């Protein structure tokens, strides 16, 4: 089918099937004609849709068939398509012929009537009038050289050049006045081509060429049209140098005209010579030199497409192969870009493909193998590749080279300025081009700076527009004042350097940083001396900006007043909107970019009567495939993407959105991954290319803006293609934020009035402290000097302070509500508000730092404030609070003294209140009341999770859903959570996401909010996604690309400091919204209180020891204090400590005191020492450290228990075992050794038999392993060199104590899913079967960090919610239900059975980690054990035990004079065997 | 395996590469002008060895450039002389060859303006109608 | 290891060789108006930053050599690059010859820092007016084309002329016998290769390179007159590899000389 009429081969199988199925549906065929034809967007038909009347371009210009093609006469698609193309070519040829006749009538004339010329231009297409001018000039000059062929005669070239000059004069006359944009483009193209013709004709005049066959004329591109030629193809031939080209005669429509610089002419010569030799060209060179534009212009001058593929790093092949084979069949040209950027395999594949294509082209001087198919390559094929510095080795022979080192910017500026109608274009160009060179060189380098040739072209076009507008304004003024109107006279006296400077300023000042504006003005003075510009203030826009700022509670100013810089930035944004379609506000988060453009849109809507609507799309949250559109690889159905969907909605103009001003803003970071498709939109063509092959013209009212906080990772191609507005942080001064907060407080209520009155009094009270250089400003400035666990942003602190002041107002309202008879008076309100403001500054400016920095801020503010403060000699203000009565009351009073039950000792549910806990709960409720997301960041342990969970369960209407973020977390996790716990509902406002159960505020607690890894471009998808809902209050449902409003949903996060390994610092744009509180390690007083409560709960089992709870807890916290102080993390990476160690300590003491009904204080001291040795002594490495711990535990026991005997309570062999007796009791080491040798023999008999020797180190290690395997949540970290016996000892203990061993069988294919499945199976066997499991883990088994995260969650919470979901969750609950029935518990609801399963897992599962000497978080969740290496004693014992069978007994042996004594305890006479073992 | 250095060796290589029939065609001056082209190519390629001085960078003045130059030669000599046995040196399209081998061939790889200037100097010194005299100097003051 | 001691020795030697510190230029509004001051301040800032980076680099390498510092990833690639003897990527911020080794680069950097220190001292002693009267080697500067542009800016701003209407005149005189005109700037270190210049007249010679004593760059109004047949346009390359094109000079060849011979023989002016 495709063999006949190969022109339609360009489209793929999708469009082929679409055109076959809808062949009768010509109205759906316009997309195809957009795909192949050149200027065509649709074919013009009648009302019957049965005869192809004509063709139209995408701009609006159309051609009429001399003989329209009737589709009814040719029902076959290919036949009528061929007829349509043949008739289009014939019509183009006939129109060209009669246009050439008309221009010949114009030619050889002393003067030209402007009306006739403009009529001829309007009658015809831009390409056709340009071609007619080319043909006329070539024919006239050819006849002229024919005339001077005699030689030494008069020169009619002077007459031809004079004719061209008078045509230039009338052209420059025409473009000065207002013209339609299409006529403007035609006039500009005519001017450019005629300027080139004048230049080449003057060159011929200077060279005194008198022969028509002289090469100097032959090199110039000549056009030769033959009206009498029967074939329309052969009528016009484009000959230049020795090459002969036939016109493509394809309707190119209207396209940008490339000026004909000498470099471009050389490019034409080289490329035409290459095509004559039947091999393409390779115009290499640096970026921004117009090589691709040169290819485009050469193709257009020959009436052919080029398809400039973009060879980015992310490059396709299947669609790439399709477009290649389609091009080869059709014959339209193909061009490359940035070829060397391709991947090496990608480069080789494309090199082979184009090598085959080029070899076919050479053999044509015909079909070739392409995609396992035969492709007919037209003779007129060409292919070009542009490089950036070489060609691949297989292509160096087949492809001519050309150096696009630099374009002629001076001549480009001259020609384009002449095109705009500027007089004295030469001077202006020779001034502007060096000025841009200086700006590129002298100005400070920045990411968003761009002074390339494209910027120059935009500047010159804007200058032409501004000159036209000034001329129109002068014409209107002359109409009002007087009646004398003449375009020439107003053009003559119009300054032009002023106009150029105004355009340059309007374009470049917005993108300049604060210190570069004086440099720019110095450069302007250096290049344009003595001439200056004055900014024309927009009075109406300033008035309406003031009005909208008043309505929106924003502060507004002019010039040097408050907000003047912001207002100027908004006006600059307005100008950039006027002169550009693609904007980009670049600046640090917190400078007001969002509000700047929002206020600008509102003011514009209230100004021009054009209602504005804004679509906010976050590129990073949504996958690029969903962002732009999905093409099914198999079913080949096209699902339009988010940006594609909004563009299509704009195009359709269903509800008059075309009349509206619609702004698409890409709020979010930018990287060269998705913006590569947008590069085709930000440029001059402005079209939405789609993988399906569809093209969407950008409407004039559509603007694309990227509100990016930085441009470090953005490629220069994107920067060069759009306008830049720089929003420095200085733009939004602190006073502006203070005024905005106060205005919003005074105007809007918090509930959605008495409380409004309360807000007004509160604001009146705090106004003195919020002024310039007030208390808050100085406090913030000092707080910037401190150090914070996260990077400090001004807006983060200010927003947290504003929210907590809102909570202060809420507290005042609640007090007034609860005391109706006595509402709070003015004086008490003032006292309360002042004290709360001081306390709020304290806990907001330094709420995310250590205690010392908090004390520094407290002492600073005490120095600088006049508000009354507590008179505590040393207790800082932070430990105090502000009561509802406006008095300073210590937080200690609010702290209660609860008594936890015995069976709940150190249970996960229990949360003993304390100072840290109560303060963090208060602040948490404060920031939850305003529904502001918050992050709890602190060192491993410290009870961040328990504090958050207890505070969240405390309030009744707030449900909690825990989300364990991993290193591979993606937003799909959040979508799945939303699906599980929420539902989509349709509301009059729009689609709304809300929790399924009514009247509840869901919290998506994120345990590790900074764990997920950033991309190669420094962006975390989940973080930007959460920020998108935090700031915009919603997101886009990617299923149908609809904005979804969040209702009754809020986020709360927790994390570790970013300095910890595996932690990525959060984005400032996210940090700005989330206040952060630093949950440091609880102080000695807090630990004393909580674990004193735990000890008082524990000791009730034995009444005779109740009186010793307090000294026991004091000794515990004291020893833990020195343990933390001495064994710092710098010595070893695993030398960490936390309250989790104390919880394990109390849990172990409980578990070993419960079996014993009665016990004297000596036994309690012994058991306490045993647990202390097993927790804070075995993790050590050096023997000196162990001796230090033993000495300090001795001193602690003596100090806190003086009335005890050290020998009984602290006998050195502290060895406890359940093997001998029924209870867990001390035993002498000899019985332990004998019993464990017997058990080793039984281990040989039953399990794998390998000879194991028993040395004392193995005794101690087996005791430690048994002790942990006995405990609930007993997780061991066996740290030691390989082969020491970690795995074997673990298996031996597991076999002896009855726990079934379990090891992973990890191979190279073992991906994550297998690990989740195996963890599932282990969890089922341990919780649902009541069977203990010994999980042996080794770091060799770990293949990625995600395994570590899953294990870490398992160690911390006792289970991980990730494994069991849906059907697996139902199967697990079936197992748990049957297991509970067998055990004897009746439970029905989901949560009770899940809790029982978690309790079973924590009581049963024991996982042991074996590593060979590292997240500190992992260390804190296990009791680290130092296996180390076998010592000399150990090696000697192995040697003797193994070589006891051999008989090395030599009586002849005599002891040496000196005996090597490497063994520490060698017997004084070495016999032979001990000598050999030594 | 690397080519032997020397203008002589390069010239023998060039002449052996080109077939017998192509050089001896209807215009008897085609052989002379092919000799001039071979001498120019040899001079350029041997100057490539002294890269800091003879040029600005190691260009790829390979055999493909020579083949393209020979093709341009054959096409232009065919066009100018339509099957004529003898052609005057003045009628030889010298300017066409000079511009073609200064911009398209041997010049496409030239990015530096000064290398282009040197190439133009070489072409205008060698390719001229004055060359067809017995007193023509292919080089001056060799020793 | 022996290589460790050798690296310690060479790092100590380079630390001794390279000067200690570089002083930034004091900012002033009048100095901000002057373009030469702006260019020299940018050069001083870049040189001082690079010098501080290199000194902290060498201190860290020496401390690793003692053994009190662990070799980080940056320090590890640094040390590998040092022992293999190639130029570190972080150190090289300005355009450099491809084949120059580390020792030559360190000597060149020391010379550049010495020149920058002299320039900063001269600027501090006087001001922009004294800054105009400094003979500066184009090779020593990081961006000599920026210096050419700065001289053009200064001449244009002094006489209220447009930048585009100024052309460059080169006068080659001895350092002692030179006149410092208001539009003349002294440039040293330019080496002429393939020809000898006497009384601003080029002559072909067989010498490998002739050292120009003091090249004076004079910016004059465009006379709009065609250049004479005896003038030659010579490139000014940054280094001997001829990979950087700073600017083009115009020289008057002597009688009977052929400019075509000047073009063929590869006559050029080198900053270094
Ligand atoms: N003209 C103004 N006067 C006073 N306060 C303002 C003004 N414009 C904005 N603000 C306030 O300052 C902050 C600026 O917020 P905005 O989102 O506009 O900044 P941004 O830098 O664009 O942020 P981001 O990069 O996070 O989107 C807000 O708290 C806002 O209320
Ligand atoms: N208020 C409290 N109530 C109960 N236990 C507490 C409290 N404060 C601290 N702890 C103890 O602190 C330890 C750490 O608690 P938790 O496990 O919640 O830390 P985390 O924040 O999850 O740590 P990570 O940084 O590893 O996420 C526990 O052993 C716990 O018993
Ligand atoms: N001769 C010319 N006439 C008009 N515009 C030109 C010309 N040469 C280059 N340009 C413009 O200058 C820029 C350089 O083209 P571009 O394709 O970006 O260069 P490169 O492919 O080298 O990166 C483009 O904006 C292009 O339109
Ligand atoms: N106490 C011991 N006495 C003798 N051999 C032992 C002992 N412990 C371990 N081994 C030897 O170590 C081997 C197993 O080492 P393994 O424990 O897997 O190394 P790792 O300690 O790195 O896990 C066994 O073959 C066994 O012979
Ligand atoms: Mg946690």
């Amino acid at each position: 089918e495709r063999s006949s009429f190969p022109r339609f081969y360009f489209v793929g199988d999708e469009d082929l099937l679409e055109i076959i199925g809808n062949s009768k549906n010509v109205a759906k065929l316009q997309k195809h004609f957009k795909k192949m034809f050149a200027g065509v967007s649709s074919i013009i038909l009648n009302e019957d849709n049965s005869v192809v009347l004509g063709i139209s371009s995408r701009e609006g210009e159309e051609v009429m068939f001399k003989t329209p093609v009737s589709i009814t006469e040719h029902p076959k698609i290919n036949e009528w398509l061929t007829l349509v193309e043949k008739e289009m070519r014939v019509t183009l040829a006939k129109l060209l012929a009669e246009s050439v006749t008309e221009v010949e009538i114009f030619g050889k004339a002393t003067s030209i009537d402007p009306n006739t010329y403009i009529t001829w231009i309007d009658k015809y297409q831009a390409q056709l009038v340009v071609l007619s001018a080319q043909i006329a000039w070539s024919e006239n000059v050819e006849t002229a050289l024919s005339s001077m062929g005699g030689g030494g005669d008069a020169a009619p070239l002077h007459s031809v050049l004079s004719n061209v000059e008078v045509t230039l004069n009338v052209l420059a006359d025409s473009v000065l006045m207002e013209q339609p944009p299409l006529r403007r483009r035609k006039l500009e193209h005519l001017i450019t081509e005629l300027v080139h013709q004048r230049d080449v004709t003057r060159s011929l005049i200077k060279s005194k060429i008198d022969n028509a066959k002289s090469f100097e004329w032959l090199s110039q591109m000549r056009f030769y049209f033959d009206p009498k030629q029967t074939d329309v193809l052969q009528q016009l031939s484009i000959q230049m140098a020795n090459a002969k080209f036939n016109y493509g005669f394809e309707y190119l429509g209207v396209q940008d005209k490339l000026v004909q610089t000498p470099l471009t002419d050389r490019c034409y010569l080289t490329m035409t010579q290459a095509l004559e030799a039947r091999l393409g060209g390779s115009p290499f060179g640096p970026a921004g030199t117009g090589k691709t534009e040169s290819v485009k212009a050469l193709g257009h001058q020959l009436g052919r497409f080029v398809l400039v593929f973009n060879c980015d790093e992310t490059f396709d092949f299947q669609a790439m192969g399709r477009i290649f084979v389609g091009l080869c069949q059709v014959g339209a040209w193909g061009c490359f870009d940035e070829f060397n950027r391709l991947e090496e395999r990608m480069l080789s594949a494309v090199s082979q493909q184009v090598q085959c294509i080029q070899e076919a082209l050479r053999e044509h001087s015909i079909t070739c193998e392409l995609l396992n198919k035969q492709v007919k390559v037209s003779p007129d094929m060409a292919i070009f590749i542009t490089m950036n510095p070489n060609l691949p080795d297989n292509l160096k022979k087949l492809f001519r080279s050309l150096a696009m080192t630099k374009p002629d910017r001076q001549l480009i500026a001259q020609v384009m300025l002449y095109s705009q109608g500027f007089r004295t274009a030469e001077v202006l160009a020779n001034k502007i081009v060096p000025f841009f060179k200086l700006c590129d060189e002298q100005l400070s380098s920045q990411s968003h700076y761009d002074f390339g040739l494209r910027a120059l072209k935009s500047v010159l076009v804007s200058a032409g527009n501004v000159k036209r507008e000034r001329i129109q304004k002068i014409k209107r003024e002359k109409e009002e004042r007087g009646e004398a109107v003449d375009e020439g006279e107003i053009a003559e006296n119009l300054p032009e350097q002023e106009i150029l400077i105004q355009s340059v300023c309007e374009t470049m000042v917005p993108k300049l940083v604060a210190e570069d504006i004086p440099l720019l003005f110095s450069l302007l003075s250096d290049v344009f001396p003595g001439v200056q510009y004055h900014r024309g203030e927009m009075t109406a826009l300033r008035e309406e900006l003031k009005k909208v700022c008043q309505e929106m509670y924003l502060t507004y100013g002019d010039g040097e007043e408050v907000g003047g810089m912001w207002v100027e930035k908004v006006l600059q944004l307005y100008q950039i909107t006027q002169i550009n379609h693609g904007l980009m506000m670049v600046g640090p988060s917190g400078s007001g970019k969002s509000m700047a453009w929002r206020v600008l849109l509102k003011a514009l809507e209230r100004l021009e009567g054009v209602e504005g609507v804004a679509h906010i799309i976050d590129p990073k949250a949504i996958s690029k495939d969903h962002l732009y559109g999905t093409l099914d690889p198999n079913t080949r159905e096209w699902t339009d993407g988010l940006f594609t969907h909004v563009l299509r909605k704009i195009i359709d103009s269903v509800r008059g959105e075309l009349q509206k001003r619609q702004w698409i803003v890409f709020d979010g970071d930018v990287d060269p991954e998705w913006v590569e498709n947008l590069n085709s939109v930000l440029d001059d063509n402005k079209l939405l290319t789609l993988p399906n092959g569809e093209r969407l013209s950008l409407p004039p009212n559509v603007r694309i803006m990227f509100e990016v906080q930085d441009l470090k990772y953005a490629t220069l191609a994107t920067v060069s293609r759009c306008g830049m507005v720089w929003f420095s942080e200085d733009v939004l001064s602190t006073d502006m934020i203070f005024n905005n907060f106060l205005a919003r407080l005074r105007s809007i209520p918090l509930d959605e009035s008495p409380m409004l009155q309360i807000q007004r009094d509160a604001a009146t009270i705090m106004q003195p402290y919020f002024t310039s250089n007030g208390l808050v400003t100085k406090a913030l400035e000092h707080a910037f000097q401190l150090e914070h666990i996260m990077d400090l942003t001004r807006l983060r602190c200010l927003g947290s302070l504003f929210s907590m002041l809102h909570q202060a107002c809420r507290n005042v309202a609640q007090y007034n509500a609860n005391h109706p008879d006595f509402p709070m008076q003015i004086e008490q309100l003032e006292r309360y508000i002042q004290r709360y403001l001081v306390y709020a500054i304290l806990w907001s400016l330094s709420g995310d730092s250590r205690l010392k920095m908090r004390a520094e801020l407290g002492e600073y503010i005490r120095r600088i404030t006049t508000v009354p403060l507590p008179t505590a000699p040393n207790i800082p203000i932070i430990d105090y609070e502000v009561s509802i009565s406006g008095e300073w009351s210590p937080w200690q009073a609010k702290v209660p003294q609860i008594e936890v039950e015995t069976h709940k000792v150190a249970a996960p549910d229990v949360v003993v209140p304390t100072l840290d806990t109560v303060r963090h709960e208060a602040l948490l409720y404060t920031w939850l009341a305003e529904h502001k997301p918050l992050v709890l960041c602190g060192p491993p342990g410290s009870g961040k999770t328990m504090t958050l969970f207890s505070a969240l369960r405390a309030l009744p209407d707030m449900e909690v859903v825990g989300l364990n973020f991993s290193s591979a977390t993606t937003p799909e996790l959040l979508l799945k959570t939303f699906d599980h716990y929420c539902e989509y509902r349709r509301t009059p406002n729009g689609v709304v996401l809300a929790p399924v159960q009514l009247g509840k505020w869901l919290v998506l607690f994120c345990d590790e909010i900074n764990l997920p890894d950033m991309d190669k471009y420094g962006t975390q998808r989940v973080i930007s996604f959460i920020r998108q809902m935090v700031e915009h209050g919603g997101f886009y449902r990617t299923s149908d690309q609809t904005w979804v409003k969040l209702e009754r949903i809020q986020f709360v996060g927790a994390c570790n400091p970013p300095t910890d390994p595996g932690r990525k610092p959060l984005s400032h744009r996210f940090l700005r919204h989330v206040p952060v509180v630093y949950v440091d390690y609880p102080g000695p007083a807090s630990l004393t209180q909580i674990y004193g409560t735990f000890n008082r709960a524990m000791l009730r089992l034995i009444p005779s020891l109740r009186t010793y709870a307090e000294p026991l807890t004091a000794a515990m916290v004291e020893f833990y204090t020195m343990s933390q102080e001495r064994f710092t993390q710098d010595t070893q990476p695993h030398y960490i400590y936390s309250p989790r160690e104390m919880t394990r300590w109390v849990r172990g003491i409980f578990e070993a005191l419960r079996p014993l009904e009665t016990l004297p204080v000596e036994g309690l001291i012994r058991i306490w020492a045993h647990e202390a040795l097993r927790l804070f002594q075995d993790r050590l490495v050096e023997d000196e450290e162990r001796r230090w711990t033993d000495e300090n535990i001795d001193t602690v026991a003596l100090k806190h228990f003086p009335n005890i005997d050290r020998e009984k309570a602290m006998s050195r062999p502290i060895l406890y075992s359940n093997w001998l007796s029924k209870d867990y009791i001390p035993v002498d080491q000899e019985e332990l050794r004998d019993y464990v040798k017997a058990r080793l023999k039984v281990f040989y008999e039953e399990e794998l038999d390998v000879p194991l020797v028993l040395f004392n180190e193995v005794l101690d290690h087996v005791l430690r392993i048994d002790r942990i395997f006995r405990q609930p949540q007993g997780h061991l970290l066996l740290i030691g060199v390989s082969g020491a016996g970690k795995t074997t000892l673990s298996r031996f203990v597991a076999w002896m104590n009855g726990l079934s061993v379990y090891q992973i069988k990890v191979h190279r294919k073992y991906t994550g899913e297998d690990f989740d499945e195996d963890l599932r199976t282990v969890l089922r066997r341990s919780g649902c079967k009541n069977e203990k499991i010994a999980f042996i883990m080794d770091e060799s088994n770990v293949l990625d960090s995600g395994f570590l995260e899953r294990m870490n969650t398992l160690l911390a919470n006792g289970e991980v919610p990730g494994l069991f979901e849906g059907d697996e969750y139902a199967t697990l609950m079936t197992q748990c239900k049957e297991g509970a029935q067998k055990e004897g518990l009746m439970l029905d609801s989901h949560e009770e059975l899940y809790k029982w399963f978690t309790s079973q897992v924590i009581r049963n599962l024991h996982v042991v980690f074996t590593m060979n000497p590292t997240s500190p978080a992992l260390f804190n969740r296990c009791v680290l054990n130092w296996f180390g290496d076998w010592s000399t004693e150990a090696l000697y014992q192995v040697g003797k035990e193994f070589t006891s069978k051999m008989d090395l007994e030599k009586p002849n042996y005599i002891v040496p004079d000196y005996m090597p004594v490497v063994y520490d305890k060698l017997p004084q006479p070495p016999s032979h065997r001990e000598a050999i073992v030594n | 395996f690397e080519p032997p250095p020397g203008v002589k060796a390069n010239m023998l290589r060039t002449f052996s590469s080109i077939p017998v029939s192509r050089i001896c065609k209807s215009p008897n001056e085609r052989a002379r002008l092919y000799f001039l082209l071979a001498w120019f190519h040899a001079i350029i390629q041997e100057r490539l060895r002294y890269a800091p001085l003879g040029w600005s960078k190691k260009y790829e003045f390979g055999e493909s450039d020579l083949r393209s130059a020979c093709d341009t030669v054959d096409t232009w000599l065919d066009d100018t002389a339509k099957g004529r046995q003898n052609i005057s040196p003045d009628k030889i399209p010298w300017s066409a060859l000079k511009t073609l081998m200064a911009q398209s061939i041997y010049g496409g790889r030239v990015d530096n303006e000064f290398d282009q200037r040197l190439l133009n100097t070489f072409l205008e010194r060698l390719f001229t109608t004055r060359s067809f005299d017995s007193e023509f100097k292919l080089a001056c003051k060799v020793d | 290891p022996a290589w460790m001691r050798t690296l310690h020795t060479t790092a100590s030697n380079w630390l001794h060789l390279i000067p200690q510190t570089l002083s930034h230029l004091k900012r002033t509004v009048e100095n901000i108006k002057d373009p030469l001051f702006r260019f020299f301040e940018r050069e001083v800032k870049m040189g001082a930053k690079l010098l501080q980076d290199v000194r902290q680099d060498l201190a860290d390498v020496v401390q690793v050599c003692e053994g009190k510092k662990k070799q980080t990833n940056y320090l590890r690639t640094l040390i590998n690059e040092l022992v293999k003897g190639i130029l570190p990527r972080s150190w090289s911020h300005y355009t450099v010859p491809a084949g120059m080794t580390v020792i030559q680069w360190v000597s060149d950097f020391s010379e550049r820092i010495k020149q920058l220190q002299n320039i900063s001292l001269a600027a501090a002693s006087g001001g922009a007016k004294e800054l105009k009267n400094i003979h500066v080697c184009l090779g020593g500067l990081f961006v000599p084309e920026a210096y050419i542009t700065a001289t053009r800016q200064y001449v244009a701003q002094a006489n209220s002329w447009s930048l585009e209407e100024l052309c460059l005149e080169v006068n080659v005189t001895t350092s002692q016998g030179a006149t410092l005109d208001a539009c003349s700037f002294g440039v040293t270190g330019l080496k002429l290769q393939g020809a000898t210049c006497n009384n601003n007249k080029l002559s072909l010679s067989n010498a490998i390179s002739t050292a120009l004593p003091l090249t004076q760059l004079r910016w004059v109004k465009q006379t709009n007159t065609e250049k004479k047949a005896s003038v030659v346009t010579l490139p000014v390359y940054l280094n001997f590899t001829r990979a950087d094109l700073i600017f083009t000079v115009d020289f008057e060849i002597a009688t009977k000389e052929d400019p075509r011979s000047f073009y063929e023989r590869g006559v050029a002016v080198l900053c270094t």
